[PDB]
């Protein structure tokens, strides 16, 4: 598979999650991703095919992960955005009113601004630190998804926020959203990773 | 909140 930000993976033939960001760690491929979509080894698909596993993960607490790949993926720089694609360039981490967009299976590409850092989200799970919020909708099946600024500086992964009943939160207002984000960069340290840019 |  082509392995773009923001399309859908599946997890053990069950949960939907959306992919983050195409990396290497050396020579092996990857996708990052959130945490609470799989456990350690868990089996990722997309369409169809089995693309890899989960090679490590922190939920909660955190809210990462990434996903080793096989060699037969094709890694790209790139996020979906409807059938364009936004580059990705680096990681830079945008300040709070920053516009970004995030990309993911259900609700697709939106965007709004950051308007907080540090948040923690109180899931079911246990409690997750550290989070940035912003504006822009999501719902069901974005997790994971990309969120980057319109320039390709990745900002991170989705972790959750306040879904309503609808399964969204794209029908209230955006100064009533809050969208959360894992920030990319600890992820990347943590685990050694590098961003497939382009 | 909810995860997603």
């Amino acid at each position: 598979a082509n392995i773009v930000g923001g399309i859908e993976y599946s997890i053990n033939n069950a949960s939907l999650c959306s992919v983050g960001f195409s990396v290497t760690r050396g020579a092996t491929k990857g996708f990052v991703t959130a945490g609470h979509c799989g456990t350690v080894n868990a089996t990722a698909r997309i369409g169809g095919a089995v693309v890899g596993t989960f090679a490590a993960r922190v939920f909660p607490g955190n809210d990462r992960a990434w996903v080793s790949l096989t060699s037969a993926q094709t890694l790209l720089p790139r996020v979906a955005n409807g059938s364009s694609f936004v580059t990705v360039r680096g990681s830079t981490e945008a300040a709070v009113g920053a516009a970004v967009c995030r990309s993911g299976r259900t609700t697709g590409y939106q965007c709004g601004t950051i308007t907080a850092k540090n948040v923690t989200a109180n899931y079911a799970e246990g409690a997750v630190r550290g989070l940035t919020q912003g504006n822009a909708c999501m719902g069901r099946g974005d997790s994971g998804g990309s969120w980057i600024t319109s320039a390709g500086q990745a900002q991170g992964v989705m972790s959750g926020g306040n879904v309503q009943s609808n399964g969204n939160n794209c029908g209230i207002p955006a100064s009533q959203r809050s969208s959360l984000f894992e920030r990319l960069q600890p992820i990347l340290s943590q685990y050694g990773l590098s961003l497939v840019t382009g | 909140a909810a995860p997603v």
